[PDB]
RNA sequence: AGUAGUAACAAG
């Protein structure tokens, strides 16, 4: 007798039975060595969707530009970016006839949000690419070494401390003759090494000063940095992904902010919705359509997939939706969203690493970086790169970039293109033929739902809907596409047979230990098992089996076995005394070798206030000591947020509630890097951390409120301290000597601010 | 030429902190001079009041001289609010 | 006079000699400018 | 060798 595990199929339906078909058990795909490659046929097949159109030379940055848009209608079924305006401005209108003063409505909220909005709001992005050292940093790092080295060129509209000032400084860096700036180089000393090579390359990183010429800055503001996307699931073959400048960020912000205001009132519209709304939301839109079918007729739902969405969408497309929805608007703010879209038109890929040659015989390997990839003939590439390459010999820079005006590479207008999408949706009807169509959108995933007398006039309505697509620069996959009679559809990975199934597979990574710290790991383990008992049909059996491995999963991980095994460790020699010293052990934390009280009851209470009452006075006064020196400053996001990061979408924040402990640790920060000495690096953070550390001395409600005022730290701190001092000198807390001392010092620092 | 009155009859300093608290106010002093006088002459009446005037050990109310060290006199009898950043 | 004798702050978001380029170029196929494409899409009815 | 898999690691 030999087991087949697809016979489950026989007995269970396959989507009541869907989660047997993730593998999320298994290693997620990695990416080794270059991403050149995989950014090089992005480069190639973005301008193979659009080569009919229009090529020209840009007399900004000499660039090779093609704009597929208004180009020729296309005769074959491959990729389209020949989207036609009129269809584009048609689809629109007729969103607004449906939504009358939704894009006046949606102009003025998004308008009025950016006329509040303040400069710091750029801090909350993720990765960003820094124009100053050539390299991806935090959005907050990238945000100050623009600021500070905009100061060098008489640009301090930041100062203001509103965003539209700053987005003035912006587009005016690109009129400066030059631009100076805060770069990094590193000391290299060369050291004595046990190897093959016998020596050694120890780098030392220093701040520095560069100057670069208009032309130069406006490339490199122009600019996204490419790396492959790694742990993506569900995918043979890898794919590049990009990250956009510092500069662009304000102007993408309230782009998106505009298309969330549209898609919030659009009914078709799986974003900005998400988890159990858009579930209801979906249900809701499957029984109107179910109910609203002609007696006699058939409804069908296409489980929609869109092929080279980023590649064929078009920045000039973006220009116009953006220029139609703010009609209504001031010249001004017309103008504002006019830039996000017209620097993606101009936009220039960063290729990565380049490819690294190899001599199998000498056992030799060399990395070819981007500029100097043309500096040995193409004959001694491979079949595959000898290809790329002459295709992207065109597109090519001298710097080892590419232009890139068509496609959307780095993503950034979800909802823009979900109010593209959405417009399709729109139209439901072609030359007043006996069909209807509708559906859903959340970005390129699609779901849509077509009413007729019989499946073959469906057919007909499906393959209008296809054609209409092509018109506005959205390409159906044929490949992953397919049709059935309404009742069950996938949609963003979520399953419908007669309602929504439960995909519990899709949710199996996140339950491991989330590597912040054993208090919030606990909080954010517990949280995850009680949140999916609730949403995604884990029973009590499956919920209790997964505390014990998450708390053996958790033990192992922070080396904190229970203090009465027999488990060898550094940490677990001080939980076995830590065992014998305390009377009450049911008080103890689990990360404190305590034993495990977790059940489904009790998912929900902090591990500290559920163990308080049992605790030793001894115990819980060290564990809870308000002095600890293992909390550092704790930030209103430090306590609250952790990034959760789930096998399918982007890294999201979740809240857990842990009470603040000797177990609320940080890791030292990754200035770990070998033959690196970062004390330049690490000076410069230690600085702003100091300056930091005593202005919330001064004002303490800075880590809770945000701290506003266009004039200088010093000044506010100077201001705080001086009527501290007056204050304390005048009730009795201070003595004449230290006031006079006070006031003496306070005189100097009133000197060096002037 | 109204701007070329303001710079010479009153002081830098006095300039200075209306046209940081007209900006606080979200108003252009280049544009609308009528406002920067009345801040102008408003904040000099208030350093008038204040100045010179301060409380010593006894908490008495006494004169200083233009001269005498800010390390005799520590204590002014008038906190001007005016002229401070809004939120300080 | 003046003293005896309050105007609109409108918005202020002027677009330089590069950025205004940049969009000049950045018009689908058909438009000489930008100018072009505005006037196109807010008094143009693109229906059928 | 091997891991691995459109490109790397097998120290720098």
């Amino acid at each position: 007798m030999n087991i087949n595990p697809y016979f489950l199929f026989i007995d269970v339906p396959i989507q009541a039975a869907i989660s047997t078909t993730f593998p999320y058990t298994g290693v997620p795909p990695y990416s080794h060595g270059t991403g050149t490659g995989y950014t090089i046929d992005t480069v190639i097949r973005t301008h193979e969707y659009s080569n009919k159109g229009k090529q020209y030379i840009s007399d900004v940055t000499g660039c090779t530009m093609v704009d597929p848009t208004n180009g020729p209608l296309p005769e074959d079924n491959e990729p389209s970016a020949y989207a036609q305006l009129d269809c584009v401005l048609e689809a629109l209108d007729r969103m607004d006839e449906e939504h009358p003063g939704l894009f006046q409505a949606a102009s003025q909220n998004a308008m009025e949000t950016l006329m509040v909005t303040t400069v710091d709001k750029l801090t909350q992005g993720r990765q960003t690419f820094d124009w100053t050292v050539c390299r991806n940093q935090p959005a907050a790092t990238a945000l100050n070494t623009t600021i500070t080295s905009f100061r060098l060129n008489d640009l301090n509209g930041a100062d203001k401390g509103g965003l539209i000032p700053f987005c003035q400084d912006i587009i005016d860096s690109l009129d400066r003759p030059e631009m100076t700036f805060f770069s990094v180089k590193n000391i290299k000393k060369k050291l004595p090494a046990k190897n093959r090579k016998g020596f050694l390359i120890k780098r030392i990183p220093m701040k520095v000063k560069d100057k670069i010429t208009k032309v130069e800055y406006i490339k490199r503001a122009l600019s996204l940095n490419t790396m492959t996307k790694d742990a993506e699931r569900g995918k043979l073959k890898r794919r590049a992904i990009a990250t956009a400048g510092i500069q662009i960020r304000g102007f993408v912000l309230v782009v998106e902010n505009l298309a969330k205001n549209i898609c919030e009132n659009l009914e078709q519209s799986g974003l900005p919705v998400g988890g159990n709304e858009k579930k209801a939301k979906l249900s809701n839109a499957v029984a109107k359509m179910l109910s609203n079918c002609p007696p006699g007729g058939i409804s069908m739902t296409v489980t929609g997939d869109n092929t080279k969405w980023n590649e064929c969408l078009n920045p000039r497309i973006f220009l116009a939706m953006t220029e139609r929805i703010t009609r209504d608007s001031p010249i001004w703010f017309r103008d504002f969203c006019s830039i996000a879209p017209v620097l993606f038109s101009n936009k220039i890929a960063r290729l990565g690493k380049g490819f690294m040659i190899t001599s199998k015989t000498k056992r030799l390997k060399a990395q070819i970086p981007c500029p100097d990839l043309f500096s040995i003939p193409l004959e001694r590439y491979n079949e595959e790169t000898r290809a790329k390459l002459k295709k992207l010999k065109p597109f090519f820079n001298e710097e080892g970039t590419a232009s890139l005006s068509p496609g959307m590479m780095m993503g950034m207008f979800n909802m823009l293109s979900t109010v593209l999408g959405v417009a399709a949706l729109g139209i439901k009807n072609i030359g007043n033929k006996e069909y209807l169509w509708d559906g859903l959108q959340s970005s390129d995933d699609f779901a849509l739902f077509v009413n007729a007398k019989d499946e073959e006039t469906c057919m007909e309505g499906i393959n209008d809907f296809y054609r209409t697509c092509k018109l506005l620069g959205i390409n159906m996959s044929k490949k992953k596409s397919y049709c059935n009679e309404t009742g069950m559809f996938e949609f963003t990975s979520m399953f419908y047979r007669d309602g929504f199934v439960s995909n519990f597979a899709m949710e199996l990574p996140s339950f491991g230990v989330a590597g912040v710290n054993e208090s919030a790991d606990m909080a954010i383990g517990m949280t995850i098992i009680k949140n999916n008992m609730i949403n995604n049909g884990m029973g009590p059996a499956t919920a209790q089996t997964a505390i014990q491995l998450f708390i053996a999963d958790y033990r192992y991980t922070y080396k904190c076995h229970r203090g009465d095994s027999k488990v060898e460790g550094k940490r677990m020699k001080i939980i076995k005394e830590l065992w014998e010293n305390t009377k009450g052990r049911d008080g103890l934390l689990v990360a404190d070798g305590g034993p495990n009280i977790y059940n489904l009851r009790n998912l929900h209470i902090p591990e500290i206030v559920l163990k308080y009452n049992l605790m030793d006075p001894e115990y819980k006064g060290r564990l809870l000591h308000p002095q600890n020196p293992f909390v550092g400053h704790l930030s209103i996001e430090g306590i609250k947020e952790a990034d959760i990061t789930p096998a399918h979408g982007p890294v999201k924040k979740m809240d857990y509630d842990a009470v603040s402990g000797t177990h609320s640790w940080r890791t030292k920060r990754n200035r770990s890097i070998l033959n690196t000495d970062q004390r330049n690096m690490i000076l410069e953070e230690q600085c702003y951390a100091k300056c930091c550390n005593l202005f919330e001395a001064c004002f303490n409600s800075a880590s809770y409120r945000k701290p506003v005022g266009q004039h200088s730290m010093l000044e506010a701190m100077a201001h705080r301290l001086r009527m501290d001092a007056r204050l304390d000198y005048e009730s009795g807390r201070m003595s004449k000597d230290d006031f006079e001392k006070a006031m003496a010092h306070l005189g100097e620092i009133g000197y060096i601010g002037s | 030429s109204m701007d070329t009155f303001i710079t010479r009859n009153f002081q830098t300093t006095i300039i200075q902190k209306a046209k940081n608290t007209m900006a606080e106010f979200s108003e252009d002093p280049e544009l609308q001079p009528a406002m920067l006088f009345n801040i102008c002459v408003h904040l000099e009446v208030c350093y008038v009041i204040s100045d010179m005037n301060f409380l010593d050990e006894e908490g008495k109310a006494y004169t200083a001289l233009e001269g005498q060290g800010k390390e005799q006199n520590l204590r002014p009898q008038y906190e001007v609010i005016e002229g401070m950043p809004r939120t300080i | 006079q003046v003293l005896i004798g309050d105007v609109e702050k409108g918005i202020d978001f002027k677009l330089g000699q590069t950025i205004s380029r940049l969009r000049d170029i950045s018009v689908p196929a058909g438009f000489s400018n930008f100018e072009g494409m505005r006037s196109y899409i807010d008094n143009i009815d693109p229906k059928g």
